[PDB]
């Protein structure tokens, strides 16, 4: 049975090398063509780069913006694909996808989230927003650059009309997502844990 | 340069058939008499998987209910039973012209259900944060379907707003949207009112809502 | 890409899937079953299926007179012609009236009213489904089929009047589809319940049918199977008139003396799946039946007649159908009825199909089940692959009786007939023939089962449970009988068979030790109901809900949770992270401590013990949760309840180490001023003896409705003591140098505000019930000012308790190091007369893997479900136990 | 004292239904096990109503085994409108 | 009738609300079915076409006699996936009644 399973991801700040290796199991690995394809959160799949089988001559194509910078190589004694990913920019971060196939991209890896960006670890800072004078109420979470973070009402009590948005990446370099809850026209806290700042931040909000 | 679109979004429903169509640029029919044209679906969450190769050779493992067909420039992907597990983005992708740059902007699917217009509530920006020294103003639209609906502020900023849209929701299948605006300390301080006008096919005006702090 | 190399993947794309759906048309035709159990009951004192190779084995006979309880007039039956028989012996099964009414539900009304029929196919599909290492309780709700061969006997006689007793039931109790629906019913099972009625090959046909709703995914597992029973004997005058029965009753099968065929009684299942299936589930494969088919001959010579045309037929379909030549098999067990009319073409039918081209020194080898038990009847084709089954296993083919001489009416000069046991490079393959006397001929082909560790666990629970105490002995003798015949088996795999393979009924017991010198011992004392110290006993609560239980000091001895910490690693693990948590607010390590190291601080000192109990209480709890027994309630006792608070979710483990650490810190100046003594009164006798010392004294706890705890001054504490010894109370002082839950705490009474300073409270996940308040307390309200009124006021363990049982809560799992609250726990349940049932996890000088299992298997007995796979393994090797144990009573109709 | 009466009866009264004719059943109705476990159908369901309306001269529901499935509850039902 | 499982009156009043019971009657019925393929081949007049079929078993229901509703529409919900239909495709049913 097919198996691809990626491996190499994490956290990388810009301008340095990463490997990303795709291990595969269940199929003959030489004879196929193999590619890569990454995704940027929020856009479409954009191919990466492929290399040929090594009966084919083993060469490699990339992607036209990853001219040079990007890497193709495959280890087929023990049948791993590598992508070198050397100088990151900060337009970068994607989920890249292993896939087998040149053209045709019959089956996909899990897909390896790689985040590239030059902000450090920082802990959440969380704002109010009050409630407005059918009533909805809310608190926002700012500055924090690392991933997940989570967000409970009255500490997981509120579960109803809680609306957790994805986190958006401000041109800063810091995530800010925001948490809302829409109350039937009692105390109404929030509290935000962010496990890599071992934060347990509280707030009310009130008018 | 060949060029495919397809339309961006079709809601379904579980109870009737669907067919997700898609017209290229040119005549994609190969010499050897073969589209060379593939379907691929990307659920939320989950790796994109091959659906349909050639126009409608049917992969292994894939449903009976899908089947590719068309020829020349048009083609369609017919789902017979619309299902939860097939909600995602179907990307119909050529391969005659190589290398492929993108697979395209693709078509969400999404479950249909009534029309209902958005409950927009601006709030306003905490008194804490303006002695931080930042200034940040959020929109909110809850309950409305289908996504999509263009929010813009008046104040006409359109280089500091951004957007964050909740996925489709389990049980009542609705949408929402979060739009954020954000300015500095002297620049929040010039304008003494900021509006942001909300536009959807379900609402029948651009209902706005204002708020004068400055 | 150049175009070749990009129709090089559409092609590879394509061959796979053509491969794929190739694949997927050769498992939905040609797919192999594989017989993942059997169970027969058939003449000759049979009762499974290692009976009927003993018993065929050994050229035993099994025919022997008429039965005399059945109300035949059996002195008046015989003659050796207007309405009477020939023949006084047949295959019989005398305890056919035999049956479990209680067992699975059935009234003794409705058992008495039902077909035997019904009856034995019951418990044979019961004993089918636990020979194959299922458990029939966890079938419920499963796509599982159910095919019987069977036929309206005649048990209640429609057409005579049906009797008064039998009366309502004759139609649910005696319909043919009933006997396959009722299987269904019982054991909740959701794939067709089919019954079929093809005279003398309806089982075989039923395995057909079976094996193909499996391989169109219909079902998931099938019940392929058959019964025979004669209420009457109409079934031997009948086929007396005419000269079908043998002189004597034997059925000389293809000998020289073949001169009739004697009928039979027997009931015989199959319980099987896809080999894919089989094999992903692990089960074990007995054999695999690759193909089958059925026809009809039609133009015979007579409706009730042979033909050879036909069976050959249906030989050369069911060949075709595996996929399999004629040479492949060296081994058919051919029907062989024993009549002069039906031998010599059942014979001629097989030399023809079967041996005309095989080499000349591997001849087919014939035999017949129906020279050892007679005709079974429907259930013939169905036993005859039992007994394939059993030679295949065994590697011998046994003997086919009463073969003085091949008969002469078929030229031999191939084949040859099984005159005495013969030994077995290639799978052995069998068929077997069931050919009908309606002219529906059928035939299956067998095939032996293709060829298919983990460390054992110290102490390995061995569970036994019944409906009924005499069947619990009867279970616990016949594991004793299986056992001594059996050379060194493993004992973990013995317990994983018991605990997973097996229901759970309501008496229930269990042997818990870590040698192999006592189990024997303790299932004897178990068969005639003698003590024994590896052995617990109980019965299981149908209903009720969990607590754990967290005392407060007096748990305690040196050398607890060591053993533990090298045997069980998920105790070390919660151990760690309960140290990681106390580090930063004490000058020490947990695990010195509890190791025993050489210049850490013994248990004396308030300060340490107090933490280390809260870690081992957690670390015990975790422990208890990994192994399945989520708690529906907490409750504790003084510092027991801060342990209490991290299980129930309300407080982080950082958060209680803190609250823990700083109490015992800020109580360490309080030593030697006072201390506590347990005296066994009611409250308010406790209460108004106080009343001389006042403020001095006061109720520390009220543990249970004779047993309080009274804390106060050293001085006031031994004139009490005095005072009780004169009025012969028995008092009972606490080693303890200080006196909480009374008024000297209050000299504290800052510093424990600012020992719980800081914490972030949080609603329970579970239901956690306060001792101070005596009712469920909201998560988010264990705030300072409550835990130092936990630490000054006195504790009411009894009304809480109380409280709780009113809640329906049943269960009481001490997560201690020694029980030391089991005693009151139990005078409140006895006081209220209810019938929870408490249990502790270790005992003093007792902290082991094996204390640890006794503990968990105590709890099991009480009713309380355990994830037995976490505590002996996801899957061991298949062990074949022995089925249950029915206990069965006399259910028959009279005139 | 009357709660352990009206249990003696209804336990008398099935076993009565539950056997063909003529004690080792008699024992086999404790309270806890449902009546549809002891396997009643809608026959011997309605001879326990006429049976224990008889006894009891009042007039019950023709499923009075299964809507209380066990005698316990069955006892508690009869205490209730008595 | 000790089941009190048959219409007083003797009608079997199907879905009506003064339905009581049911009543037996005799009878015999057969279908010659073939392969619709085998069937236009050797060009025999088709009648209709049975399209799915499927059968299961009500299990641990109230009664023996008694029906199972998961069971039933489950084995509808079977016969429509093996036709290849949906709900909306059946316009009447024959309903047992
Ligand atoms: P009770 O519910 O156990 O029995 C009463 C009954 C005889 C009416 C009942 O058994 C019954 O007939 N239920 C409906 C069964 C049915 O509708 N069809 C089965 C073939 S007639």
């Amino acid at each position: 049975e097919v198996q691809l399973v990626q491996s190499g991801g994490g956290l990388v700040q810009p301008g340095r090398s990463l490997r990303l290796s795709c291990t595969a199991s269940g199929f003959t690995f030489g004879d196929y063509a193999m590619s890569w394809v990454r995704q940027a959160p929020g856009k479409g799949l954009e191919w990466v780069g492929f290399i040929r089988s090594k009966a084919y001559g083993g060469t490699t194509e990339y992607a036209a913006s990853v001219k040079g910078r990007f890497t193709i190589s495959r280890d087929d004694s023990k049948s791993i694909a590598y992508l070198q990913m050397n100088s990151l920019k900060t337009e970068d971060t994607a989920v890249y996808y292993c896939t087998r196939g040149g053209t045709l991209f019959d089956y996909w890896g899990q897909g390896t989230l790689v985040t590239v960006s030059s902000a450090s670890t920082k802990g959440p800072s969380v704002f109010p927003l009050a409630p407005s004078s059918t009533a909805a109420l809310g608190c926002l979470v700012k500055d924090y650059f690392p991933e997940p973070v989570t967000v409970s009402w009255n500490s997981g009590a509120l579960t109803s009309g809680v609306h957790t948005f994805p986190a958006v990446l401000q041109s800063s370099g810091l995530y800010s997502l925001s948490s809302v809850v829409t109350v039937p026209s009692q105390t109404y806290i929030c509290n935000v844990n962010h496990k890599p700042s071992n934060t347990k931040v509280d707030k009310k909000v009130e008018p | 340069v060949v060029m495919t679109q397809s339309p961006l979004s079709l809601p379904v429903t579980p109870g009737e058939p669907a067919s997700i169509s898609c017209r290229s640029s040119q005549s994609l029919l190969h010499s050897n008499g073969y589209n060379y044209l593939d379907w691929y679906l990307q659920k939320p969450g989950q790796s994109p998987q091959l659906l349909i190769y050639l126009g409608s050779n049917r992969a292994s493992g894939v449903p009976d209910r899908f089947s590719g067909s068309g020829s020349g420039t048009d083609f369609t992907l017919k789902i017979s039973r619309v299902e939860a597990e097939d909600v995602g983005v179907y990307y119909c992708m050529q391969s005659l012209q190589t290398p492929r740059l993108t697979f395209g902007p693709g078509t969400k699917v999404d479950i249909k259900r009534t029309v209902a217009a958005p409950s927009v509530f601006i709030f306003p920006p905490s008194d804490e944060q303006l002695k931080s020294g930042t200034a940040s103003v959020v929109c909110l639209l809850n309950n409305f379907y289908p996504r999509g609906a263009k929010v813009q502020w008046k104040v006409l900023q359109s280089g500091n707003s951004q957007e964050s849209v909740t996925e489709q929701d389990s049980k009542d299948s609705t949408y929402s949207l979060s739009s954020t605006l954000t300015l500095s300390k002297a620049d929040y301080e010039k304008h003494k009112v900021y509006a942001c006008e909300v536009t959807h096919q379900g609402l029948s005006s651009p209902v706005t809502k204002s708020f004068n702090r400055g | 890409v150049t175009d070749s190399e990009k129709v090089a993947e559409y092609l590879r794309r394509a061959t796979l899937d053509l491969r794929a759906a190739r694949q997927r048309i050769r498992e939905l035709e040609s797919e192999p079953i594989a017989i993942i159990g059997m169970a027969c009951r058939l003449p000759g004192g049979v009762d499974s299926p290692e009976g009927l190779w003993e018993l065929v084995d050994s050229g035993t006979d099994a025919i022997a007179g008429f039965p005399l309880d059945r109300g035949w007039d059996v002195e008046g039956m015989y003659d050796p012609a207007p309405g009477k028989t020939y023949v006084k012996e047949a295959g019989f099964l005398y305890d056919a009236g035999e049956f479990d009414a209680g067992f699975f539900g059935i009234s003794p009304r409705e058992a008495v009213s039902m077909d035997p029929q019904q009856r034995l196919m019951l418990e044979a599909s019961w004993e089918a489904f636990e020979r194959a290492g299922l458990d029939p309780a966890r079938q419920r709700g499963t796509a599982t089929g159910v095919f019987v061969g069977a036929t309206a006997t005649g048990y209640v006689s429609p057409a005579a009047e049906v009797p008064e007793g039998a009366e309502g039931f004759a139609i649910t109790g005696n319909m043919t589809a009933v006997t396959s629906g009722r299987i269904s019913y019982t054991l909740g099972l959701q794939g067709p319940a089919v019954t079929i009625d093809t005279a003398c090959s309806s089982s075989l046909v039923a395995l057909h049918l079976a094996c193909q709703s499996l391989r169109q995914g219909e079902c998931t597992t099938a019940l392929a199977g058959g019964v025979t029973v004669m209420p009457t004997p109409t079934a031997f005058t009948e086929f007396s008139r005419q000269r079908g029965l043998a002189p004597d009753g034997r059925c000389k099968s293809f000998a020289a003396a073949a001169d009739g065929t004697n009928w039979a009684e027997g009931v015989a299942v199959l319980v099987v799946e896809r080999l894919s299936d089989a094999r992903r589930n692990g089960h074990r494969v007995l054999a695999v039946v690759r193909g089958t088919a059925i026809n009809q001959d039609g133009a015979s010579n007579g409706l009730s007649a042979p033909n050879d045309l036909a069976q050959e037929r249906v030989i050369r379909s069911a060949l075709d159908n595996a996929g399999l030549t004629a040479s492949d098999v060296d081994a058919v067990e051919a029907h062989g009825t024993g009549t002069t009319l039906g031998d010599p073409i059942e014979a001629q039918a097989l030399l023809a199909a079967y041996g005309h081209e095989r080499p000349a020194h591997r001849p087919l080898r014939v035999g017949s089940l129906k020279s050892n038990i007679g005709h079974a009847g429907p259930a013939a084709g169905v036993a005859g692959v039992i007994k394939m089954v059993m030679a295949m296993r065994h590697g011998v083919l046994p003997r086919s009786l009463h073969i003085d001489e091949p008969t002469p009416q078929v030229d031999w000069s191939a084949v040859t007939l099984l005159t005495e046991p013969v030994d077995w490079d290639r799978p052995r393959r069998a068929g077997v023939s069931a050919f009908g006397i309606s002219g529906t001929n059928a035939h299956v082909i067998l095939e032996q089962a293709p060829t298919q560790p983990a460390p054992p666990v110290p102490a390995a629970p061995w569970l036994l449970s019944a409906k009924t105490p005499a069947a619990l002995r009867a279970q616990a003798r016949r594991l004793h009988t299986h056992l001594a015949r059996h050379p060194h088996p493993d004992p973990t795999d013995i317990a994983h068979a018991l605990a997973t393979t097996r229901t759970p009924h309501e008496h229930r017991a269990a042997l818990v030790t870590d040698d192999h010198g006592t189990r024997g011992p303790a299932l004897a004392a178990l068969a005639e109901g003698a003590p024994d110290a590896c052995l617990i006993s109980g019965t299981a609560l149908s209903k009720g809900r969990t607590v754990f239980v967290f005392p407060g000091q007096g748990s305690q001895w040196t050398g607890m949770g060591r053993e533990l910490l090298h045997t069980s690693p998920e105790f070390a693990a919660y151990i760690a992270e309960c140290e990681t948590a106390l580090n930063d607010f004490v000058d020490w390590s947990l695990t010195d401590v509890l190791r025993g190291t050489e210049g850490a601080p013994g248990y004396d000192r308030v300060d340490v013990v107090q933490p280390a109990l809260f870690a081992v209480m957690v670390s015990l709890a975790r422990l208890w949760q990994h192994h399945g027994i989520h708690p529906d309630a907490v409750i504790g006792h003084s510092q027991g309840e801060i342990a209490a608070a991290h299980i129930a979710g309300a407080l982080s483990l950082q958060d209680a180490a803190r609250i823990v650490a700083l109490r015992s810190q800020a109580l360490l100046p309080l030593a030697g001023l006072g201390g506590m003594t347990s005296l066994a009164l009611p409250h308010d006798q406790a209460l108004q003896l106080i009343q001389p010392w006042g403020q001095d004294l006061s109720i520390a706890s009220v543990n249970g409705p004779h047993s309080t705890v009274v804390s106060g001054t050293t001085h006031a504490l031994d004139e009490l003591h005095t005072t009780c010894d004169t009025q012969g109370v028995r008092a009972r002082r606490i080693p303890v140098d200080y006196a909480s839950h009374s008024a000297q705490v209050e000299s504290i009474r800052d510093t424990v505000l600012q020992a719980a300073t800081g914490i972030n409270p949080q609603p329970t996940t579970i239901p956690l019930y306060s001792t101070v308040t005596g009712q469920p307390i909201d998560g988010t309200q264990l705030d300072a000012d409550y835990w130092y009124t936990n630490l000054r006021h006195t504790v009411r363990f009894e009304e809480t308790t109380r409280a709780l049982l009113g809640s329906g809560h049943r269960h009481f799992i001490e997560t201690t190091a020694h029980p030391v609250l089991a005693l009151a726990l139990e005078e409140t349940i006895e006081a209220t007369g209810s019938d929870a049932r408490v249990t502790g996890t270790l005992r003093r000088d007792h902290g082991d893997l094996t204390q640890l299992h006794t503990a968990l298997a105590t709890a099991w007995t009480h009713g309380i479900d355990v994830d037995w796979t976490a505590v002996l393994g996801d899957r061991r090797t298949p062990f074949e136990l022995p089925t249950y144990a029915f206990q069965r009573q006399r259910y028959w109709l009279e005139p | 004292e009357r709660d352990r009466a009206l249990l003696e009866v209804v336990r008398g009264n099935a076993a009565s239904v539950m056997s063909h004719g003529a004690t080792a059943t008699l024992e086999a109705v404790e309270p806890t096990r449902a009546f549809r476990d002891l396997g009643f159908d809608s026959l011997m369901a309605v001879e326990l109503r006429n049976r224990i309306g008889a006894a009891t001269g009042l007039r019950l529901a023709p499923t009075l085994v299964f809507d209380h499935p066990t005698p316990e509850a069955v006892v508690r039902h009869l205490r209730a409108e008595l």
